[PDB]
């Protein structure tokens, strides 16, 4: 589970990420496809080269998404309740690939934010991303 | 595994970047967010808080070596198995690290060199970056298997 | 986690364990020990051999937590509260560990009880190890 | 691979192995188990529910192939790479199946030898089926390295 600490880490990065949060998304989502081509498999109907309106408009999504998490720490499953269904029912996500997903996101905001991505704030981003990751993985049906 | 265009565009990288406190920033990085990593490390003595894991002077002391072997492992792209066959062993079968473990070191690293290289680490640079360390990775992993 | 036909499933398959738990937690730590001899590191001072009764008294102590984890399903973090800075801050026990204790708990179960293992109650059980596993690797920080 | 004496082992143990049901059952499991894994097969039809996927002829008749294919490995434990090639271009190049699942798959193997064969499949026996699931794993996910 998220620490206070943590949750006080989570928040005040993402409050540094502050207006990029959507091109952060974007170029995560880039930066994943390129780095494990095999996660390109779930866009065949994207046109994924870079800077690709497609891309931009699901980073810009995807970003949402984890500001809707960062507001809502003390209940993920709650907050990403739609989400998981999504990407466990519908969408059938390998679960390797959040974590994919996640180092893809580490290291566009250590890009970034290389002075406010501390070891600790590292640590508390990498719990946040997996345990976002393991609400939207878990749930079956 | 890496074609000579991503070859050239990694080697031409790390000739230039300055990475003297990169591989201590790399290990300490894994000790501080993967603590279970810090069983392996009991006689470098203070590991109690992230503050003390990033300032031991065996941490980043270590972390050194591990860069050095890394460089060395860049500089035989081709023969990542032979080069790390040796290290392998001693990391597997004496020192019972688990190979997962070579994968989440081979990340930090990246995430590392993200933070300190800025816009010149590209996608495409830190994709052939994923790369390397996925062979390093493999190459350690091999008396696994 | 569990759902509700989860926690039905691991209940059910647990009360056919019912008086061999003991005898199910031992076997399963000696397949663990033979097929992923790694794992032996962490208990240096035990002698590991089979019929070791070192083997046999742990093996009873891991079974009594997971009757005791599957009498308290809705509150996992809280019932395995001691075993997991035990586990996670004490003998920083590497995750990988887990998925290879649970594996070989499976392996026994399906062992002992091919009638009541069906692939809804496999299903349940992998689910339960998983989420005893995360509640055990949760306090590293 | 294994030892000689390993390989005697797991052959005459092997030709118990029921060549239909086990693979049938083990694929079965895996699709129900680890269900991201049923996205490989939306064109087998109904596996909506545990009773559809087990029952499920397409299901059966994939598993027959699945072990006929660890029924051939068995053969060539000293050469598990060479014998698992145009399987592993398929499952890795065209399929891009994430090789994690390569090893749930062996898994789900070596917990249906388990239900099936009870006190016959000893821990000493078991453990050298490890070795050759693994062996396979390996195998498959090579043209990823
Ligand atoms: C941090 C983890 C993730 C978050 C927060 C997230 C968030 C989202 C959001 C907000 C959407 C749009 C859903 C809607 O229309 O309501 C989406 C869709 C989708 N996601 Fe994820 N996602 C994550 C992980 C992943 C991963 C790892 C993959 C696969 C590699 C993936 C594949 C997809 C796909 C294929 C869609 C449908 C996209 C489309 O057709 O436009 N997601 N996700
Ligand atoms: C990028 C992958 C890795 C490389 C290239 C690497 C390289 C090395 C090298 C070159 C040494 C010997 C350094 C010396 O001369 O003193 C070493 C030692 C060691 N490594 Fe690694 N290593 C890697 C990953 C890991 C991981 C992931 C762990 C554990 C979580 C680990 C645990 C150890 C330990 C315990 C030692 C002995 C330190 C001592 O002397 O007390 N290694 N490694
Ligand atoms: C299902 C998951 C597990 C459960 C329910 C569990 C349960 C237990 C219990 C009840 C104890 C005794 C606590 C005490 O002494 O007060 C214990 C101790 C211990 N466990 Fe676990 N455990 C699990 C997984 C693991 C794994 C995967 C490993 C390592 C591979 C491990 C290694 C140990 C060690 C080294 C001890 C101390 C033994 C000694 O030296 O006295 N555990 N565990
Ligand atoms: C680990 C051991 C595995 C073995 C021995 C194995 C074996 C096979 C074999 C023998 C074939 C038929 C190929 C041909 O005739 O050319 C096949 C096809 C296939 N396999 Fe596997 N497989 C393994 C793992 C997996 C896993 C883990 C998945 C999915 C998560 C998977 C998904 C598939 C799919 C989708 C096909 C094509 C099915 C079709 O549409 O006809 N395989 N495999």
């Amino acid at each position: 589970v998220l620490s206070a600490a943590d949750k006080g880490n989570v928040k005040a990065a993402w409050g540094k990420v502050g207006g990029h949060a959507a091109e952060y998304g974007a170029e995560a989502l880039e930066r994943m496809f390129l780095s494990f081509p095999t996660t390109k498999t779930y866009f065949p109907h994207f046109d994924l080269s870079h800077g690709s309106a497609q891309v931009k408009g699901h980073g810009a999504k995807v970003a949402a998404a984890l500001t809707k998490a960062v507001e809502h720490l003390d209940d993920l499953p709650g907050a990403l309740s739609e989400l998981s269904d999504l990407h466990a029912h519908k969408l059938r996500v390998d679960p390797v690939n959040f974590k994919l997903l996640s180092h893809s996101l580490l290291v566009t905001l250590a890009s970034h934010l290389p002075s406010d991505f501390t070891p600790a704030v590292h640590a508390s981003l990498d719990k946040f991303l997996a345990n976002v990751s393991t609400v939207l993985t878990s749930k079956y049906r | 595994m890496l074609t000579a265009e991503e070859k050239a565009a990694v080697t031409a990288f790390w000739g230039k970047v300055k990475v003297d406190e990169v591989g201590g920033e790399a290990l300490g990085r894994l000790l501080v967010v993967y603590p279970w990593t810090q069983r392996f490390f009991e006689s470098f003595g203070d590991l109690s808080t992230a503050d003390a894991v990033m300032n031991n002077p065996k941490v980043k002391a270590h972390g050194k070596k591990v860069l050095d072997s890394f460089s060395n492992g860049m500089k035989h792209l081709d023969d990542l198995k032979g080069t790390f066959a040796a290290l392998s062993e001693l990391h597997c079968d004496k020192l019972h690290v688990d190979p997962e473990n070579f994968k989440l070191l081979g990340n930090v690293l990246v995430v590392v060199l993200a933070r300190n290289f800025g816009k010149e680490f590209t996608p495409v640079l830190q994709a052939d970056f994923q790369k390397v360390v996925a062979g390093v990775a493999n190459a350690l992993a091999h008396r696994y298997h």
